């Protein structure tokens, strides 16, 4: 494969609750 | 817990699929899609200004003509945070 | 809109400058600065995970083999950023 | 080469500022 993907892949774990939220503030803003 | 810094890249993509998903699923914007974002985004709304977002524009599809990608579009926030002069002195 | 998107890049220097410039007036991040850059601003997931994080400050030099200057961090980012592909998809 | 910053500049001195707040505010949090 790529490998650098598989590498970033692993910072999708660390578990955040705040990102997911500030993408539909970034949505919702355009209602 | 990376929470300060991936909801402010969290804010670009928030930013950036909206115009995008007006016609699908692409992570790519094109030239005039482009430039809905550009005014729906920096509301210089009545203002001589979009002479300058033409050229704005211009050095965005630099990266792509047809279609700027997502991290193309990132890579020119890069420049724009750059070019900002007091952000990287205090 | 304009001050979501201009407080967010500014997130991304608030973060980043404090490192840069901890040895002088200079904008780029050595191997060190960007390491402590990730565990003092975003830890981590787990502390077993950090052997991956030298990797990814490796893959963060491979623009420069040195040290990694602010555009390719950012650019970098954005690449970051297309790992949370979902939100690129909608 | 392109008068990139020239251009770039038209949006610096358009944009709302908290860019330099941020900026301030997390300089000082991490202590």
């Amino acid at each position: 494969s790529e490998g650098l993907m598989n590498v970033l892949k692993k910072i999708y774990e660390d578990g955040d609750d705040d990102m997911k939220r500030t993408i539909n503030k970034a949505w919702v803003e355009s209602r | 817990m990376a929470s300060p810094l991936d909801q402010a890249i969290g804010l670009l993509i928030g930013i950036f699929h909206k115009y995008s998903g007006k016609e699908g699923d692409k992570h790519t914007l094109s030239k005039k899609e482009l430039k809905e974002l550009i005014q729906k985004e920096l509301t210089i709304g009545s203002k001589l200004q979009d002479a300058e977002i033409v050229k704005l524009m211009d050095d965005l599809d630099r990266n792509k003509d047809q279609e700027v990608n997502f991290q193309e579009y990132i890579t020119f926030l890069g420049a724009l945070a750059m070019i900002y002069n007091e952000a990287l002195k205090g």
